[PDB]
């Protein structure tokens, strides 16, 4: 249960993945740092607006976090329900104690 | 319009990159903020010209 995805939460991440994502602090994720946000003028000028005003930008990655989580979940399901058979061809079912 | 509280002996405002971002009008003693005009990057997506 500690490594399988949790359907209760919207992003469908395991508790360990939740802790890992909460532990690491990210500055810019490549999202839309809109020019409106910089012109908001909240009297707190951060470094992101200064970087943007001088021609430096950050591009978002092609793969989102949800797709990586889906890949991890697929790998976990394959390695749990089949063992090492799905890595060399069609997946073959086998009880877990027999695999161990 | 600027919300900054300039001291009575101050006339200009600078930022990290050493550029003027706040100014005081010579006629009316009012504080103003300067923001660069809108800009962005453009990309073109196309298949082959054949
Ligand atoms: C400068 O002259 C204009 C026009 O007469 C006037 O409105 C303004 O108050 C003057 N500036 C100062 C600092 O008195």
């Amino acid at each position: 249960s500690q490594i399988l995805p949790d359907p209760s939460k919207p992003s469908k991440r395991s508790p360990i993945e939740d802790l890992l994502f909460n532990k690491v602090t990210l500055a810019d994720a490549g999202f839309i740092k809109q020019y409106g946000d910089c012109l908001g003028d909240i009297a707190a000028r951060d470094l992101i607006c200064a970087q943007k005003f001088n021609g430096l930008t950050v591009l978002p990655p092609l793969l989102t976090d949800e797709m990586i989580a889906q890949y991890t979940s697929a790998l976990l399901a394959g390695t749990i329900t089949s063992g090492w058979t799905f890595g060399a061809g069609p997946a073959l079912q086998i009880p877990f104690p027999m695999q161990m | 319009e600027s919300n900054k509280k300039f001291l009575p002996f101050q006339q200009f405002g600078r930022d990290i990159a050493d550029t003027t971002d706040a100014v005081r009008d010579p006629q009316t003693l009012e504080i103003l903020d300067i923001t660069p005009c809108s800009f962005g990057g453009v990309s073109v997506i196309t298949p082959g010209t054949n």
